[PDB]
C-alpha cells in the first residue's frame, strides 16, 4: 500500500530522470512543423503521439475524427492600402503574411481611428467616435474576438491588429502573426452540436462570428499608417512614440480581406489509464497539438508534457505499484488555434458520457512561457489542491516553494475564451485548471513564425527544469485527484465566492431598495449553502473510508457541485457557457452586476425586467445548488 | 470457419461464370443470391459503402451471415424474420 | 426475508380489508366541498391529509408552500349575447356560471362559426374560414388550451365551448362547467422557475397563455345560438340534430369575458417511507386534491387512493416486515385544475434534487371513471411492468385478468397536457404512468357541480371493488419498483419506439432523397442503441445480485435512460417539455415529422433549414443516448 508521500517521492524520482527538452526539440523537427490544423504534419504528429501512447502500454488508446470548418488564406492577397481623398494618390501599406481566421471577406474604406487595446473602456474613453471608420488596436489584453466584437458593437467597419514594440519587444518589425476572431469555442458552423457526419452538417452559424473584416499587420505597417495619422497617443497607454490617434483629413485606409472557408479533418488522440476502484470516474489531461507556425511554446511544450506525464504515470502504475482509484485520460487536441475546436467538439459529442463522470480537466497549453511568475486560473473547487501543491513544489530557478502569497486565491483571474479549460469549466461543468511559469509580459512569438525551439531555449535556458516543475505540478494534481478515496475537491471554497457576490451587490443597495426588491433571499441561500457544505464536511469526517458505499454517496454529492452552477434556464446551444460564475451571457452573475450598474449611471441602458428575471434565476440557481448539496429532497428545511 | 471460405470460393467461381457472358450487376447479384442460398444481395457503388451497410445490418441483425465480395454484399439468414428485417434495413438505409 | 409472492399476497390481504368508499364519502362532506385551489376547504383537506400521513407514522411528513396566480370570475358577469346587425334587437343568450381560467379579458363581436372539436383537422376540413370570427366548439377530444391555440392560429377572435348531448348525455341542459386554456403546465406567470418568494416574482408570461377570450356555455345556450345559425353539421361529427354551422347574415355574437387574476397560496402535502438499502432513490405517487366543484371523480377518488396506499404500505413496513430497497413519496398536489400547477412547480423547485433520484412517478387522478375498459398511458420503460401487472390483477367486475390484448403496447396513447404525469415525463425526464378504469365515453360530470359522490356511486355501484383494483395496480407498481435490487425498468422497449420512428420516416423517403439527405446514420444509431441494450441485459444476467457495486453501476446506467432523451439543445425555460419522444416543440420527433409532411404541399409552409437542424439534433440525441448506455467513453465504437 502506497500513501501520498511515497507517490510524491516516486513522482519526483521519475521526474528527475526525464528529458523534456529533447522531446520538445523533436516536436520542432521539420516533419512536424508547420502543423496547421488538418495539415499532413499535424496528422503525422497525431500518429506519433498515438503510437507513443501505445508504446506506453496504456489501458486503452483511441482516436476521434471530426470534420470542421476553418478559415484559410486565399490566392487573392489581403491588403492594407492608403488612399488620398484627393483622388490622385494611393499607397500600398502592406500585403500581410498572417491573417485572422473567421474574419468576414470584404473590402472597406474609411478613416483609421486608434483604440488602445479594443476593450470597452478603451472605446468609451475615446475622443473620436469609431462608427463608420476602421479601428487599429494593439494585441495583448483581450482576445482578437473580443476586440472585433467591441469594435463591431460601435459600428466600426474594420479592425487592424499589430504588436507594438513596448509590449512586444521584437527586433523584426515586419513579423507577421495569426489569430482568430470567433467570439466562442469549437467549430463556429456547428454551434452547440458535434461536428460529426451523423448530423449531416445542417446550415448553422455561431452568433459569435464577426461581420466586419479584421486583419493582422506588422509593426512596420502600423508605423507607416501612423505616418499618415495625427494626434499623440495618451501617456498611460505606454506604447511607442510613433503611435498616433486618427488619420489626417486627406487620407483614408482601404482594407481588403478575402479569406476562404475550408473543411478539414482533425484528429483527437486519447489514451486512458483505467482506475483500480472506480474506473468510470476520471480526470482529463489535455494539450493543444496544432499551431499556425512552428508553435514551440504554444503547442510543443504542452504536447511534450502530455507525452511525458502519460509515460511516467504508466510506468508508475505498471512497475511502481501506483493504484489510482479513478481513471486518467490524456488527450491531444487539434484545431486549438481556432478556438479549442477539438476539445469543444469532443465535449459536445460526448456530453452524455461525461456527465458526472469526468470530474477534473487539467490543461497543459503554454505552461512554460517564462520563469519569474507562477500563475494559475481554475475553478475554486481546485484552489486548495493548488495551494497544497504550491506549498511543496519548488521553483525551478530560485528553489523556493511556489507558495509565497497567502492571499493568492483572492487574486486568481478567471479562465478566458482562448483557454482550452474554459469550455470544460463553463460549458460542461467540469472543474478545470490551467497554470504556467510566465513573465509579466506576453510571450512575443505566440502565433508567429518565430515560435521556435531556438527562441524558447534562448529566452529560457533552464527550459528542462521549468518543464519538469510544470510536469510535477500537473502530476501532483493528478495523484491527489486519483489516489485517495476522497476527491480533494473543496466545495467550501464556493462559500467565499457567494460572499463576494453579495458584497458586489452592496454598492447598489439603494437601487435594490428603489425597485422594491430585497437581498434577504440571497443571504438565506448563502446560509443554506454554508450549512450544506458544513454538514457534508461533517459527514466526510464521521464516515469510515473503508465503507465503499457511504463514500460513493458523499463523493457523488461532491461531484454534483460544479454541475449545479450551470444555468438550468438557458439554452445550451445558443449560450453554451452556462456557468453562472465563469460563463458568458445574461444568465451570469457578472452580467447581473453590469445590468444593475447601468441603473446608477442613469442612461436608458438599464433593463429592469431583465434585471428582475436575472435576480430571480440566479437566486434560485444558488438556492437549488444548496438544496441539492444538503441531501435528500425531504430533508430540505425551507419555509 | 472453412465453410464460409468454401462459400466465398463458390462466389468467386460464380463471378467467373458471370464473367463469361455479358451480364449486368443485378444479374450477377441474382447469381450470388441463388449460389449461396442468400436472402439479400446488395451491390454498392464502392467497397466503403458495402462495408458500412454490412456493419449497419450486422448491428441491427446479429444472426445474419455477411459476405462482402468486391462491392457486393451477401446476406444469408436462417429465419424469415431476419430476412424481412435485413431486407427492410438494406432497402431503407 | 419476503419475496415478490409474499408481498403480493399480503398486499391483496390488506386490500381486502380496506374501505375506499368511506373515505370517498368523507372527501365529499361539506367541510371539503367545494375545494377551489387556495380556498379554505382546500387547506382543510390538506391539513386532514397531513394529519393522516402523521397518524400512519410515515418516515417523514412535510409540506411545500407556493404562491401562484390563478384566474377567477369577476364581479362583472361574463356574457354571451346575440346582436342583430340591423341594430334593432339584442338578446342575452347566457350569463354562464362557469368560466375558462387564463382566458383573456375582452369583449369581441362577430360571426359564430362551428368547429367540430377544435382540432387542426377539424379546422382544415371547414367550409367557412374562421379568421375574424368567433368559434364555437365541443369539448372532449383535446384540452381547452389546444382548442384555443388552434383557433388563434387561424386568427379567430373568440372561442365558445359546450357539451353536446351525444358526447355528454346529461339531462340538465343548463349545466355549467369549468376549464383552463393555458397551453402548458404550472403557474403561467412563472414559466420555467419555481413560484417561490425567493424569486421575488419577476414579470414573465408563459408563451402558452392565449390572447383571445374563451368561455364555457351550457348546452341550452348552445342550442339557443344554433337557433340563429344555418347549415347542417356533418354526419361524421355524430352530434345532435340541433347543431348548426354558421350564423345567419343578420346575426352576430358578442362574447364578454372579464375574469381577473388572483394570487393564492397553495399547499403540497408529502409523506415519505424511507428505503432500507438505497433511500436516496425513490418513486413518487401523486394525486390532485383541488377541484372546481365537488370533484368526486376528479379529485376525491385519487386522494382516497393516495391515503389508502400510504396507510397500507406503512402498515406493511411496520407490521408485515416489508423492507423496500428504495423510498416511496406520497404527494397531495393542489391547483391541478389550472394545469398541474402544484406538481409542475414542485418539479421546477426541486429539479436539482430529483435529478437521477426520482426514477418513477405514478399518477392516481381519475383512476376510476367506469368499468368497461382499463386504459394506461406511460413511458415505454414501464410497459413490461404494466404487462406483468395486468397479467395477475383481476378485473373488478368480470373477474378475468386485465391482460386480454397481447398487442396493447402498440395502441397506447401518449400522456397529454392535462395529465399530471406529463410534466414528470416530458420536463424532468422521470418515467411516469397514468391508468384508469373507464368507459369509451368521457365521464360527463368532470369540471361540473354534478361530480358528486352520489353520481359516482350510482354510475359505479361496484365503486369499492374498482377502487380496490386500481389501488392493487398502483401497489404492485410500487412493490415491483422498490422491493428488489433490480429496478424493473425495461430499456429495451425504446428499441421498438425507434423502429416506429424510422418507419414513419419511410413515407417521406423521396423528400429525404431530393434534399441530399440520408437515413443511414439513424439506422446506425438504432443499431448502436439495440446493441447497447443487449449488452446491458447480458451484463444484468451475468452479474451477481448480491454484489451491490456491480448492481449499482448497472442500475445507474438504467436510471439515466429517460434523462438522455431530454433534448440538450433547447432552453428548459422556454421549452420545458424537452423529451424528444413525449414533449412538445420543434425539438421532438413528431414535430420533425409534421415539418417534413409540409414538403408535399408545395407552398412555402415547409421550412428546410429548420428540418435539417431538427434531423441533425434528433440523430445526435439518439446516438448520444446509445453512446451513454454503451458504457465508458473510451468503449464507444465509431465507424
Ligand atoms: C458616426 O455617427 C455620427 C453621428 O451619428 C455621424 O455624424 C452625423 O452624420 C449625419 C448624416 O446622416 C448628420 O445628419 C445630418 O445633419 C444635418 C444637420 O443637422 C441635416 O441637415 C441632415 O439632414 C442630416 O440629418 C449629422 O449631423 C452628423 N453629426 C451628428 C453629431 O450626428 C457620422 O457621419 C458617423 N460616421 C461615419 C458614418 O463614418
Ligand atoms: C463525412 O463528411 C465529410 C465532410 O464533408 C466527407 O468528406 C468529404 O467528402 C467529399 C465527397 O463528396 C470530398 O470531396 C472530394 O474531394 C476530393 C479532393 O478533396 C476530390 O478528389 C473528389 O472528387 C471530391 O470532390 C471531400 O474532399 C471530403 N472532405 C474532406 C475534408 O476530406 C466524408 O466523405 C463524409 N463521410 C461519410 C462516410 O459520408
Ligand atoms: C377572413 O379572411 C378573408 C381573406 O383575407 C377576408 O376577406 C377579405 O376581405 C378584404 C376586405 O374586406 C378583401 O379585400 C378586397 O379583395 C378584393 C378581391 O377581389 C379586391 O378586388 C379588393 O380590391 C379588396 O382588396 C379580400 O379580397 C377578402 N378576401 C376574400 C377571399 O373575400 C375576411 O374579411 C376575413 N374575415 C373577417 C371576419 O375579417
Ligand atoms: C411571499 O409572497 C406572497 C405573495 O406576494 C406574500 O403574500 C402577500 O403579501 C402582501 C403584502 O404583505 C399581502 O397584501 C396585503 O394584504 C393586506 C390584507 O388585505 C393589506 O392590509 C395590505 O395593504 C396588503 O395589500 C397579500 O395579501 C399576500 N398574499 C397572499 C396570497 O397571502 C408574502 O407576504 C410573501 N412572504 C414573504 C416572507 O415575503
Ligand atoms: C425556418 O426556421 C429557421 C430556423 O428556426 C428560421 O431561421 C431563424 O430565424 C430567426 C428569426 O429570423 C432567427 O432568430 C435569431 O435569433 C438570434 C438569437 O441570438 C438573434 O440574435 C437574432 O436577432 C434573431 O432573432 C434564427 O437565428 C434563425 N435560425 C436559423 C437556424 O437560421 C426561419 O426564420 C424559418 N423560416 C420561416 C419562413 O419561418
Ligand atoms: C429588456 O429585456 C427583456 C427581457 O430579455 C426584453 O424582452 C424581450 O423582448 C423581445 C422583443 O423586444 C422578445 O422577443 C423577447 O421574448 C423578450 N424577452 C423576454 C424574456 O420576455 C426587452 O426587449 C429588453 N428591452 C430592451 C429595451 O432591450
Ligand atoms: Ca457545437
Ligand atoms: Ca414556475
Amino acid at each position: 500500500r502506497l500513501y501520498w508521500d511515497d507517490l510524491k517521492r516516486k513522482l519526483s524520482e521519475k521526474l528527475d530522470s526525464t528529458d523534456f527538452t529533447s522531446t520538445i526539440k523533436l516536436l520542432n523537427e521539420n516533419s512536424y512543423v508547420p502543423r496547421e490544423a488538418g495539415s499532413q504534419k499535424d496528422e503525422n504528429l497525431a500518429l506519433y503521439v498515438e503510437n507513443q501512447f501505445r508504446e506506453f502500454k496504456l489501458s486503452k488508446v483511441w482516436r476521434d475524427q471530426h470534420f470542421v470548418k476553418i478559415q484559410v488564406k486565399d490566392s487573392a492577397q489581403n491588403s492594407v492600402i492608403i488612399v488620398d481623398k484627393n483622388g490622385r494618390l494611393v499607397y500600398l501599406v502592406e500585403n500581410p503574411g498572417g491573417y485572422v481566421a473567421y474574419s468576414k471577406a470584404a473590402t472597406v474604406t474609411g478613416k483609421l481611428v486608434h483604440a488602445n487595446f479594443g476593450t470597452k473602456k478603451d472605446f468609451e474613453d475615446l475622443y473620436t467616435p469609431v462608427n463608420g471608420s476602421i479601428v487599429i488596436v494593439r494585441a495583448g489584453k483581450i482576445t482578437f474576438a473580443e476586440k472585433v466584437a467591441n469594435a463591431e458593437s460601435l459600428n466600426a467597419i474594420g479592425v487592424l491588429i499589430y504588436m507594438d514594440q513596448t509590449k512586444f519587444p521584437i527586433v523584426n518589425a515586419e513579423l507577421s502573426f495569426f489569430g482568430h476572431a470567433h467570439l466562442g469555442t469549437g467549430d463556429p458552423y456547428t454551434p452547440g452540436f458535434p461536428s460529426f457526419n451523423h448530423t449531416q452538417f445542417p446550415p448553422s452559424r455561431s452568433s459569435g462570428l464577426p461581420n466586419i473584416p479584421v486583419q493582422t499587420i506588422s509593426r512596420a505597417a502600423a508605423e507607416k499608417l501612423f505616418g499618415n495619422m495625427e494626434g499623440d497617443c495618451p501617456s498611460d497607454w505606454k506604447t511607442d512614440s510613433t503611435c498616433r490617434m486618427v488619420t489626417s483629413e486627406s487620407k483614408n485606409v482601404k482594407l481588403t480581406v478575402s479569406n476562404v472557408l475550408k473543411e478539414i479533418k482533425i484528429l483527437n488522440i486519447f489514451g486512458v489509464i483505467k482506475g483500480f476502484v472506480e474506473p468510470d470516474h476520471y480526470v482529463v489531461v489535455g494539450a493543444q497539438r496544432d499551431a499556425w507556425g512552428p508553435g514551440a511554446a504554444k503547442s510543443g511544450v504542452g504536447t511534450a508534457l502530455l507525452l511525458k506525464l502519460a509515460q511516467m504515470f504508466s510506468d508508475m502504475v505498471l512497475k511502481d505499484g501506483f493504484q489510482p482509484s479513478r481513471s486518467i485520460i490524456f488527450a491531444s487536441w487539434s484545431a486549438g488555434d481556432f478556438g479549442s475546436v477539438g476539445a469543444t467538439e469532443w465535449l459536445e459529442g460526448y456530453l452524455s458520457s461525461l456527465h458526472l463522470k469526468a470530474f477534473t480537466y487539467i490543461n497543459l497549453d503554454k505552461a512554460v512561457l517564462g520563469t519569474s511568475n507562477f500563475k494559475v486560473s481554475a475553478s475554486p473547487l481546485l484552489y486548495t489542491l493548488i495551494e497544497k501543491t504550491m506549498q511543496n513544489v519548488k521553483h525551478p530557478v530560485t528553489g523556493q516553494f511556489l507558495y509565497q502569497d497567502s492571499n493568492w486565491a483572492s487574486k486568481v483571474e478567471k479562465l478566458t475564451l482562448d483557454n482550452a479549460a474554459f469550455p470544460f469549466l463553463a460549458y460542461s461543468g467540469i472543474p478545470a485548471v490551467s497554470f504556467c511559469f510566465c513573465e509579466d509580459t506576453d510571450y512575443p512569438y505566440l502565433g508567429t513564425t518565430m515560435d521556435t525551439y531556438k527562441e524558447l531555449i534562448e529566452r529560457i535556458p533552464e527550459l528542462n527544469k521549468v518543464a519538469r516543475a510544470a510536469a510535477e505540478v500537473a502530476g501532483q494534481f493528478v495523484i491527489k485527484l486519483t489516489h485517495d478515496v476522497e476527491l480533494n475537491l473543496d466545495y467550501e471554497r464556493y462559500n467565499s465566492q457567494l460572499l463576494s457576490f453579495v458584497r458586489d451587490l452592496n454598492q447598489y443597495r439603494a437601487d435594490i431598495k428603489e425597485m422594491g426588491l430585497s437581498l434577504q433571499w440571497l443571504y438565506s441561500a448563502r446560509g443554506d449553502f454554508f450549512r450544506a457544505t458544513s454538514r457534508l464536511t461533517t459527514d466526510f469526517g464521521n464516515a469510515e473510508k473503508t465503507d465503499r458505499f457511504v463514500m460513493k454517496k458523499l463523493n457523488d454529492r461532491v461531484m454534483r457541485v460544479e454541475y449545479h452552477f450551470l444555468s438550468p434556464y438557458v439554452s445550451p446551444k445558443e449560450s453554451p457557457f452556462r456557468h453562472v460564475f465563469w460563463g458568458s451571457g445574461s444568465h451570469t452573475l457578472p452580467a447581473l452586476l453590469e445590468n444593475l450598474k447601468l441603473r446608477k449611471q442613469n442612461n436608458g441602458a438599464f433593463n429592469e425586467t431583465l434585471f428582475r428575471n436575472q435576480l430571480a434565476l440566479a437566486t434560485w440557481t444558488i438556492q437549488g445548488a444548496a438544496n441539492a448539496l444538503s441531501g435528500d429532497v425531504w430533508d430540505i428545511d425551507n419555509e | 470457419d472453412e465453410r464460409e471460405e468454401e462459400q466465398r470460393r463458390r462466389l468467386e467461381e460464380v463471378k467467373e461464370e458471370a464473367k463469361r457472358r455479358e451480364r449486368s450487376e443485378q444479374d450477377l447479384a441474382v447469381l450470388y443470391l441463388e449460389a449461396v442460398n442468400a436472402a439479400v444481395v446488395f451491390v454498392a457503388d464502392s467497397e466503403e459503402e458495402a462495408k458500412r451497410v454490412a456493419d449497419i445490418v450486422k448491428k441491427l441483425v446479429p444472426e445474419v451471415i455477411i459476405f462482402v465480395h468486391d462491392n457486393f454484399v451477401v446476406f444469408v439468414v436462417d429465419s424469415d424474420e431476419a430476412a424481412r428485417r435485413v431486407y427492410e434495413i438494406v432497402e431503407r438505409a
